[PDB]
């Protein structure tokens, strides 16, 4: 599967 | 970067570590998908919305009810109903004596739960309780009441599509 890593909101 | 997929979890709209659907652009936190995942799967993965179709629900009804509930969760109008109302909110729990939210509905889709759904009828009843509580507590002209009414219209559409052979009372 493909995984995406973005920044969480804060 | 996987730009063919969205950048925010379809359910909670936050970023982070996201699993990509291989048939639609949606992405999901492992725990936000319905049913939740405990690890990233190997090989191809298709989300519950893109999938084709004895305690607990039958496996037929389990897949349909998962599609119904995830459809609600991914609609952004559902965001006010994902979590229980803040126990600090004014008068809510004096007015609403049987609260219901989508995190509770998701938990009861699991046959390990002591209150697990055994029929689609019980699922639909809890969704309609959510809409009923929204209409009772919030003034009809408010933004939350309007989101509730619109999301209910979406939900009745999905019921006819996923369960055409069934009509759910009231
Ligand atoms: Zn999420
Ligand atoms: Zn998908």
């Amino acid at each position: 599967a493909r995984t995406k890593q973005t920044a969480r909101k804060s | 970067p996987h730009m063919e997929n969205e950048d925010f979890c379809a359910v909670c709209l936050n970023g982070g570590e996201l699993l990509c659907c291989d048939r639609c652009p949606k992405v999901f936190h492992l725990s936000c998908h319905v049913p939740a995942l405990t690890s990233f799967p190997g090989g191809e993965w298709v989300c519950t919305l893109c999938r084709s179709l004895s305690p607990g629900l039958s496996m037929y009804d389990q897949k349909k009810c998962e599609k119904l509930v995830l459809s609600l969760c991914c609609n952004n109008l559902s965001l006010p109903f994902h979590e229980p109302v803040s126990p600090l909110a004014r008068h809510y729990y004096q007015i609403i004596k049987r609260p219901m939210d989508l995190s509770t509905i998701r938990r009861k889709l699991q046959k390990k739960d002591p209150a697990h759904y055994t029929t689609p009828e019980e699922v639909v009843s809890d969704v309609r309780l959510m809409f009923w509580n929204c209409a009772k507590f919030n003034y009809p002209d408010s933004e939350v009441a309007e989101a509730g009414r619109s999301l209910e219209n979406f939900f009745e559409g999905w019921l006819k599509e996923i369960y055409p052979e069934k009509r759910f009372a009231q």
